[PDB]
């Protein structure tokens, strides 16, 4: 037993050649209710993950606890802490896997998808899955709730297997979620215009872009528009 | 001062020490001599097995704790045996929920605050085990030595148990040259052997006396004995 | 609640509180059992101290475990009921689970089992008590004696004594004891069995108590009367030469 | 331990003052923003690996802890302090006030001089960092006896150290930088250290400063350490 | 599932045979219906097939210990009771187990003790028990005497089995064959219903509702 | 954290004494003399109140208590050790008796689980008897009046006059020189006034003093009116101005 | 006498080492290993001519590739043999196969460190350290037949021979004398034989001194008083003629 | 709780010791009913008389206690044997036979000799009970838990001199009545004081209702003790 209350919508996330990009929009939804409207649901960690969220959004602020707290217990006695022993996207990813695993076996879970994007320390780039059921996958591309249909299908056009990964720039990728975003407020009813997105590069580093907002939206064949069979004027 | 002060762990001496944990740190200097020692690429533990008889096996003082880490054991054998399951589980949970390999460093700080709480806890008593401890991690080779006072101190040579004295004169000695044995197992064995024999009231070193360990770079941690040591008497 | 360790090992090898609880059985008052061809009898003696008792209500030394074992004890009295309770909720759990009677071996493993346990427990002192546990196997003809004592020790016997002034009665049966021609039935086995104790009660009225056990769960107390026949016609014969 | 003496004392805590003053010397100075901790670690031995036996520990992130004792004891206080910490932050959500952080450390030491099945702690405990106003320093005994300090010391050089920071005090009543005090205790463990000279040494610093760290603990290494040990062996001599 | 077991003249014949399903769907035709204790000792499978070999296996590892702690093979009664009363510590929980536990001892003679999941344990000669049960019943109660010889009673609880094979959708695959003795458990093979149907129907000259 | 006293701290003694218990009752006989004498309609309770400053108020510090409204003790030994008893006897009341009954336990039985309190100090792991004596005066329906003793042991015994205390051999002679089974309560409040005076170093007035009764109803200290069946407690502690209104006529 | 787990000033536990000396006053038992089988051999050492000497069970069997033998207190054995059994049936209900001698000795090794009353990190629920020591023998695969001391210590050695009890000094020392890798079971059972019949009090015969072995064929079996009688006939007339 | 080098009890001894201070309690058992009396521990002529029990105790209607040793610690075990009793009561419907009762008393009493770390019940008990099985029936228990019946017996101060005089005038036929007299004789010649007089007294009986076929209990009255010590011709 447990119900969401105040939720957040799609996470969506591809690998491009470097790194990963994730992208969240900025709502926090009460039912039908567009209640909420400064939500960050992207959550760095260190400077080479982004874990993004979506689900009941008090979920969301536990999960915000559990990793800082985990930021903390790794710098404790380790003098490696912000260098060979800093931690990685897997650690953080295996360790909420766990959680959510443990809390859906006690019939008391973490109404949350959530998607761990990252670097690894060798340079490979890690992005995967996991929800309220302790349920796992990885891909080229990821993304939750709505994503998962809408947002999916327009990224995997370009990273359609593992190959198209050393193919892919960040240019072509951004635009790519850019776009996917615009999809999810067209036909998401739990969607908001304004989204964070997070670029994790093995070169760059951590880029975090907050206040973006959907562009060049398509409106005005709605005037042509008359009706709904017969009806004309 | 000696008198009514060593009852329990739980006293202290007029002069401020702990005499139980004192005659705890004497059963050490009763067992049978053990040597660590690493460079950049390899840590390895000598170990001079003790037989009970000449009819009789020579028990084992080395315990593989991970694919990455073991030890080795100078004291109150079982003792060595509640400890090194402990590191096993220790390892064990971490790379099942963190999937991270246990840092040398954090199994030593492990190690150390369970022999604590034996030090300060009526009715117990402390750990009567010495215990050095090798292995490879996301920071390369490692040496730690245990005492069952708490004190666990990371080097690059070391020996414990009874005439160890000479083994670690001729490893202070030794310092420069054995620190550079890279890329050269057999090479940095050698000089392990090499400083077990300063410690020999004993005899000439044979199949059935000998045990070796090697951890490294690539290697997982590693046990000879026997007909498998015969290669360095 | 309490769980501090009173039994312990002395520096040339013995466990105190053990070897002090056999010392409570030496003072206790003598009993002894032997077996004949197709029976057990089993002797115990009463103390002299105190003769206004009621022996209708007053506690025999003797108990019955289940309808085919008995068993008797020397040292603290108190002590040895523990020992009967347990001994007896275990005789009617075997027969709920296994469907069957306990074998004397069974009952008597499990009692020394008992013992045993009291003498590694933390909180816990050792029974002062020994036992003699005699009966028949479900469906068997074969006579069963078994000794326990504190250490949770145990084994089987033709005949065996305990208590005060064992060592004599004992040595009694040593000599008078023949294992190839046992006692042939149970009224010579009752009369060795008396006879044994009369080496260490020095009148013996109702001093000494008898039990006899037989096959298929055949056990009967003895009385006043029927003893006293048996040391008449003792030292009656054996007075001539 | 739950023992007093006929005359109020309690022998068991003052013997446990005793394995403290065995102990090596650590010291703390509070800065005009900040706190610096730094510590004398004995070298034994070459096989002792340089910079890898940290005795300076972190508490939550802006928190610095140092002792002087048996070192497993000071070990065991601070995983108590963290756990003491966490308990904190997560139901206030603000980071622990050092004040506050200092009376559950001595409320845990003063529970291990109540009970005849404990010894008190063979350690004292200098520690500190940067709260929501401004910088504190303590220090803690075996009894669980704390208070704030302007600059403290224990262990075998404690009396040499502590008539150097009084020195300080003295000559600098109006604060005192984060960067100074760091050469300044550099200078001091150095002075303390001429009781050992038998033995080789190796110097810790740590420093928790809101302009030099932000507020946050962090341990002095490089160019910051090696300016400061050169000012301490240049005015040794 | 169909199994049975059944006292004669010349001691017990125990039959089974090895169809699994998970609905509708067949999901084994060669699966092992009776687990051998030990040589004197036989036990049936009926019902959950996980709650059956686990139990049954653990029953052996018990049974095992009893001759280790009282040095002699334990009783059929006693057997039967054990996982009688392990079964009834779990009764409500959904287990679901139909058992036959078949033996010979020298105190008990050749015994049957039907044990199911309701807790219920029962003593007797004759014993059908699966959803095949009632087809087994109709061929072995109508054939069935004390004095059949050990070649017929072996052929009757063949019979009977493949009986049930044919009319039960869940019963099938083979039949398994055991006679237990004074020396007792001796196995008397394996019989695929494939060819063993069209070789009784023609011997035997019984199964005329089926053409060809 | 945790005892490592889990056995008996009073044990026999090779002659068989109870150690710890007769030390009890010798901080008892260092008490101050406390002291109760049953009357016809009525019991008194009486001690001194020795204070420890005349800095100190000694109204806020009463030795004579009520247990139940026709209930009170007094005691002498150690005064914290009869503070916590107090507390524990009024509870026991109510979880013992009140919530079963409906009604007020009997004085002897109230005793009685007083006595058990005290009984298993005597026995448990880790703990010293207490170190008092209580008197403890009261009513009820079926017993009429009632005055018992309470040692450190768990012994209860019933008296018609008795003191405790320091001077308590010279006033109990005094008691039996006096008592009869005819006294008005009165008569009792000023024998109690007389014994008192002689175990009484210092001053001897309505301050100095503390006197409780058990006589009859007081429906003026109920509280409330309307139900005729409740009448008003019978336990009542003599005001200062009371007290020195007697020793007038003394 | 203050602590149980308390260590003296050179560094021993004072209970371990009183509990050594209970087991030097215990029956003597010796084991010898071959390639051929481990033979298993015990002093009965009836207390009076009363006791009837088969009731005497210190072999005893823990699995059919398992047995020991006892010399001490042997009623602290009998938990210890419980838990021998239990972890070999147990073994083989989880493993479908028969348990490792060696990690049968490890397993009641384990639970020989179970005294105390909790030591500050798990839990203990035993006063005292067992007063008796065993000798475990068997066969597995990879190690073949095998010899195992298990002492209260909570150590165990591998043995070619091993005496234990109160004449272990001395049969010890024959034992270093007589065994080679070679030996038989034929051999073995002679020797056991022989050794007991030295150290023991009185006159070895198949009522006070009892035989048994574990081959792999065959399993663990204590021999029956006619055929250790007539393994002692052969060996009165093995040494008449030396 | 621990023996001695001899395998004696020390706590168990010293609790057995301290009763022998306490005063002196008889039962007799007579064919038509059972005696108690005992001595209460020197007084004061200010003790009430009237409402004191410190030596009898009621356990149901048809068993009662005479004790010796420490009122407290009988106080206890009295309210767990009444407890005992109505359980056995609630689950058979039949009144708990008295060696039932004593057993289990005497069990609780082993039980701090065995473990736990606590002294022992520094209790002796008289039981005098009536019941279906053997009717009239008198047992003994002490501190170690041990348990006797008797025709006659005393606990407390005196008990070997009580013993003897007891063991001389007993016979099995006597009537309650004559009990009643060897009690009380028996008592003025072990007194420790001068006079045996009814203040220092408790005494009880066990008959058959006064006239009805059924059990009853009674507990003297002062009155009634000063009236039967002056039949018995001690005044
Ligand atoms: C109990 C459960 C929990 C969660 C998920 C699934 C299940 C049931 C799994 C199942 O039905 N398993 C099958 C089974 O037991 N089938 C039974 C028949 C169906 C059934 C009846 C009653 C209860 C549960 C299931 C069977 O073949 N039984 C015959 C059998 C076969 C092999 C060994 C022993 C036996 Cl008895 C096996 C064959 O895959
Ligand atoms: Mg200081
Ligand atoms: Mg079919």
């Amino acid at each position: 037993t447990q119900q969401p209350i105040v939720t957040g919508t799609s996470v969506i996330s591809m690998k491009y050649d470097n790194g990963v990009i994730i992208a969240a929009d900025n709502l926090g939804s009460y039912g039908s209710l567009l209640r909420f409207n400064g939500v960050e649901r992207l959550i760095p960690v260190g400077d080479n993950t982004v874990v993004g969220i979506s689900g009941d959004i008090s979920d969301m602020q536990h999960i915000e606890r559990l990793l800082k707290d985990l930021v903390t217990e790794n710098a404790y006695d380790n003098p490696l802490a912000d260098a060979e022993e800093a931690l990685e996207p897997s650690y953080i990813f295996e360790y909420l896997a766990t959680v959510m695993y443990q809390r859906r076996s006690k019939m008391n879970p973490l109404w949350n998808a959530i998607i761990v994007a990252g670097v690894q320390s060798n340079g490979d780039q890690f992005l995967r899955y996991v929800n309220l059921l302790g349920v796992t996958y990885s891909s080229p591309t990821l993304a939750t709730g709505f994503g998962a249909h809408m947002a999916n299908p327009l990224l995997r056009k370009v990273v359609d297997r593992e190959s198209d990964i050393p193919k892919t720039t960040v240019q072509v990728a951004e635009e790519a979620i850019v776009n996917a975003m615009r999809v999810l407020y067209y036909r998401d009813a739990r969607s908001s215009r304004n989204f964070s997105l997070a670029i994790i590069d093995k070169n760059t580093g951590l880029t975090f872009k907050k206040n973006l907002q959907v562009e060049n939206m398509k409106w005005d064949f709605a005037k042509d528009i008359k009706g709904y069979g017969t009806q004309k004027i | 001062f000696r008198n009514n002060y060593d009852g329990d762990t739980v006293t202290f001496s007029p002069t401020g020490r702990l005499f139980q944990v004192e005659y705890a740190l004497e059963a050490i200097k009763q067992g049978s001599v053990t040597v660590g020692l690493r460079s950049n690429t390899h840590a390895v533990l000598v170990a001079l097995k003790r037989n009970a008889d000449e009819l009789s096996s020579y028990q084992k003082k080395i315990i593989k704790c991970d694919e990455h880490m073991g030890l080795s054991l100078a004291g109150l054998a079982p003792d060595a045996r509640v400890l090194s399951n402990y590191l096993r589980q220790q390892c064990n949970y971490s790379s099942l929920v963190f999937n991270r390999k246990l840092a040398v460093e954090r199994a030593g700080h492990l190690l150390c605050d369970k022999a604590q709480k034996n030090t300060q806890s009526y009715g117990g008593r402390p750990y009567g085990v010495g215990l050095l401890i090798i292995g490879y991690d996301k920071s390369g080779a490692h040496l730690l030595e245990f005492q069952p006072s708490g004190n666990v101190t990371e080097l690059y040579g070391t020996a414990i148990g009874a005439r160890s004295q000479g083994a670690k004169t001729y490893l202070e000695r030794t310092l420069d040259t054995f620190i550079k044995i890279d890329g050269n197992p057999d090479e940095l064995i050698k000089a392990g052997v090499e400083a077990i024999s300063q410690s020999l009231r004993d005899e000439s070193l044979t199949v059935d006396n000998l045990s070796i360990a090697i951890v490294g770079k690539d290697t997982p941690f590693t046990i000879y004995d026997g007909e498998a040591v015969a290669k360095y008497i | 609640g309490y769980d501090r360790a009173l039994s312990i090992f002395s520096p040339d090898g013995h466990i105190f509180q053990v070897e002090y609880a056999l010392e409570a059985v030496k003072r206790g008052t003598c009993a002894v059992g032997v077996k004949g061809k197709n029976c057990v009898v089993l002797g115990c003696e009463r103390r002299s101290t105190l003769k206004l008792q009621d022996t209708r209500i007053t506690p025999s030394k003797v108990s019955k475990i289940d309808s085919h074992v008995v068993l008797s004890f020397s040292g603290l009295n108190a002590d040895s009921r523990i020992l009967i309770e347990k001994a007896r909720v275990e005789a009617q759990s075997h027969r709920l689970t296994l469907e069957d009677p306990v074998t004397v071996e069974y009952l008597t493993r499990y009692v020394a089992g008992v013992q045993q346990r009291y003498t590694q427990s933390g909180g816990v002192r050792p029974f002062g008590v020994s036992t003699l546990i005699a009966g028949f196997d479900p469906r068997d003809d074969e006579p069963k004696l078994y000794q326990t004592e504190p250490s949770g020790i145990y084994s089987s016997w033709s005949a065996q004594t305990i208590g005060r002034n064992s060592k004599t009665v004992r040595e009694f049966l040593e000599k008078n004891y023949d294992r190839k021609e046992p006692p042939a039935t149970v009224e010579e086995c009752v009369k060795l069995t008396v006879r044994s104790l009369l080496e260490v009660v020095q009148t013996g009225a109702k001093n000494i108590e008898i039990t006899v056990v037989k096959p298929d769960s055949d056990i009967v107390a003895l009385s006043s009367e029927e003893i006293n026949q048996y040391v008449t016609q003792i030292e009656q014969e054996k007075q001539e030469q | 331990n739950s023992v007093f003496s006929p005359d109020g004392r309690n022998f068991q805590v003052e013997y446990a003052v005793k394995a403290v003053e065995n102990g090596t010397t650590s010291i703390g100075i509070k800065c005009n923003d900040g706190v610096v901790f730094a510590v004398e670690k004995l070298i034994t031995s070459k096989l002792l690996v340089p910079q890898k036996n940290v005795k300076i520990q972190v508490v939550d992130r802006h928190i610095g802890c140092v002792y002087s004792g048996l070192i497993p004891d000071g070990r065991h206080l601070v995983n108590r302090g963290r756990e003491e910490a966490a308990s904190f932050k997560k139901l206030y959500k603000t980071p622990i006030p050092i004040p506050a952080f200092a009376d559950r450390l001595g409320q845990y030491v003063q529970a291990h001089t109540l009970y005849n099945s404990v010894r008190p702690f063979g350690v004292s405990t200098i520690f500190g960092g940067v709260d929501k106003n401004g910088a504190h320093l303590y220090m803690l005994e075996p009894s669980g006896s704390y208070w704030g300090y302007k600059g403290a010391a224990t262990g075998k050089g404690r009396q040499s150290a502590k008539a150097e920071l009084e020195k300080l005090v003295d000559h600098h009543p109006e604060g005192l930088s984060a960067r100074e005090a760091v050469k300044q205790a550099a200078k001091i463990i150095y002075l303390a250290h001429e009781d050992n000279k038998e033995k080789d040494f190796e110097l810790e610093i740590s420093w928790c400063s809101l302009s030099e760290t932000n507020g946050l603990h962090k341990f002095v290494k490089g160019d910051l350490l090696q300016e400061a040990i050169d000012f301490a062996q240049k005015e040794i001599n | 599932t169909t199994t049975l077991a059944f006292r004669f003249q010349g001691g017990i014949i125990v039959a089974v045979d090895s169809r699994a399903t998970a609905g509708n769907w067949v999901a084994s035709q060669t699966v092992k219906k009776v687990i051998e204790i030990n040589p004197f000792l036989l036990g049936t499978m009926a019902g959950g097939a996980a709650d059956c070999q686990f139990w049954e296996t653990w029953l052996g590892s018990q049974c095992r210990l009893h001759e280790l702690r009282e040095k002699e093979r334990i009783s059929v009664a006693a057997a039967s009771k054990i996982l009688s009363n392990l079964v009834y510590q779990y009764k409500g929980a959904g287990l679901s187990m139909g058992t036959m536990i078949c033996g010979y001892t020298r105190k008990e003679g050749p015994t049957i003790y039907y044990v199911d999941s309701d807790g219920t344990r029962l003593k007797g000669d004759i014993f059908c028990v699966g959803s095949g049960q009632t087809f087994a019943y109709g061929v072995l109660d109508s054939n069935y005497k004390w004095d059949l010889s050990v070649e017929d009673a072996l052929y009757l609880g063949k019979r009977s089995i493949l009986a049930a094979a044919h009319r039960d959708a869940y019963s099938g695959g083979s039949v398994n064959l055991y006679h237990v003795t004074e020396d007792g458990w001796i196995y008397h093979g394996n019989h695929d219903v494939g060819e063993l149907f069209w070789k009784v129907k023609e011997e035997e000259g019984s199964f005329n509702n089926v053409i060809g | 954290m945790t005892d490592r006293y889990s056995f008996s701290l009073t044990t026999f003694s090779p002659s068989g004494k109870l150690g710890q218990i007769d030390y009890a009752l010798t901080a008892v006989k260092q008490g101050v003399t406390s002291l109760g004498i049953k009357a016809t309609n009525g019991v008194v309770i009486a001690t001194e109140k020795k204070s420890s400053s005349p800095l100190a108020m000694s109204e806020t510090l009463s030795k004579v208590s009520l247990l139940t409204p026709d209930i009170g003790a007094v005691y002498s030994g150690m005064g914290p050790d009869y503070r916590v008893l107090v507390d524990k006897s009024r509870k026991v009341a109510h979880t013992s008796y009140k919530r079963i009954y409906g009604e007020y336990p009997p004085t002897k039985l109230l005793v009685s689980e007083v006595a058990k309190i005290m009984q298993e100090a005597t026995q448990s792991g880790g703990v010293r008897p207490f170190g008092v004596s209580l008197l403890i005066a009261g009513h009820d329906e079926f017993n009429g009046f009632s005055l018992y003793q309470v040692d450190p042991s768990g012994s209860y015994f019933p008296w018609k006059a008795t003191a405790i205390g320091k001077g308590s051999v010279a006033a109990k002679t005094f008691l039996e020189k006096r008592w009869n089974d005819e006294l008005e309560l009165e008569d009792a409040i000023h024998i109690a006034l007389l014994t008192l005076k002689e175990s009484v170093e210092g001053e001897f007035n309505g301050d100095t003093i503390e006197l409780a009764i058990i006589g009859d109803e007081n429906p003026d200290l109920l509280g409330y009116t309307g139900i005729p069946t409740d009448k008003g407690p019978r336990f009542r502690k003599l005001t200062s101005q009371e007290i020195n209104d007697r020793l007038e006529a003394l | 006498d203050r602590g149980v787990s308390t260590f003296s000033p050179e560094g021993r536990l004072f209970q371990v080492e009183y509990s050594l000396e209970a087991i030097k006053l215990g029956s003597t038992a010796i084991g010898i290993a071959t390639k051929e089988g481990v033979v298993l051999g015990v002093e009965k050492r009836a207390t009076s001519p009363l006791l009837e000497s088969d009731s005497i069970e210190k072999i005893v069997e823990i699995d059919r590739h398992i047995g020991c033998a006892m010399s001490g207190l042997t009623a602290d054995a009998r938990s210890m043999i419980e838990h021998a059994r239990t972890a070999a049936v147990t073994h083989n209900l989880y493993y479908d196969e028969d348990i490792n001698v060696e990690s049968l000795t490890q397993s009641v090794c384990d639970l020989a460190l179970r005294f105390g009353e909790g030591a500050s990190g798990e839990e203990r629920l035993m006063s005292r350290p067992f007063g008796v020591a065993l000798l475990i023998a068997g066969h597995d695969a990879d190690d073949g037949y095998q010899l195992f001391h298990a002492e209260p210590s909570g150590t165990f050695y591998r043995y070619n021979a091993k005496a234990i009890g109160s004449g272990s000094e001395g049969a010890q020392a024959e034992l270093l004398n007589e065994w080679h890798s070679s030996l038989t079971l034929k051999e073995a059972e002679l020797l056991v034989l022989k050794i007991l019949k030295q150290v023991m009090e009185e006159k070895l015969d198949e009522n006070n001194a009892q035989l048994s072995c574990i081959t792999k064929q065959d399993g663990f079996k204590i021999y029956d008083n006619e055929k250790t009688a007539e393994l002692i006939k052969e060996l009165k007339e093995k040494e008449a003629a030396e | 709780t621990i023996f001695s080098p001899e395998g004696r009890l020390y706590q168990v001894e010293y609790a057995l010791e301290s009763i022998s201070h306490a005063g002196t309690a008889i039962g007799i058992m007579a064919s038509d009913g059972i005696v108690l009396a005992a001595e209460r521990k020197v007084t004061s002529t200010l003790l009430e008389q009237d409402t004191s029990t410190e030596k009898l105790y009621k356990l149901n209607d048809k068993i009662a206690v005479a004790v010796a040793g420490l009122t407290a610690d009988a106080e206890i075990l009295i309210n767990t044997a009444r407890i005992h009793a109505q359980n056995y009561l609630k689950t058979y419907n039949e009144d708990i036979p008295v060696e039932i009762l004593v057993r289990r008393l005497s069990d609780i009493k082993q039980g701090y000799t065995q473990h736990g770390g606590l002294r022992p019940f520094g209790v002796s008990f008289i039981y005098a009970g009536y019941d279906d099985r053997y009717g009239y029936q008198l047992y003994t228990s002490n501190p170690s838990g041990n348990y006797t019946g008797w025709k006659a017996i005393s606990v407390g101060a005196n008990t070997s001199a009580a013993q003897t005089l007891l063991q001389m005038d007993y016979k099995d036929d006597m009537k309650v009545d004559d009990a009643i007299e060897l009690a009380l004789k028996t008592l003025s010649k072990t007194t420790d004081s001068s006079a045996l007089t009814y203040d220092r007294l408790e005494f009880a009986t066990i008959r058959k209702g006064a006239n009805d076929g059924e059990v009853y209990q009674k507990i003297f009255k002062p009155q009634e003790i000063k009236d039967i010590l002056v039949k018995t011709g001690i005044t």
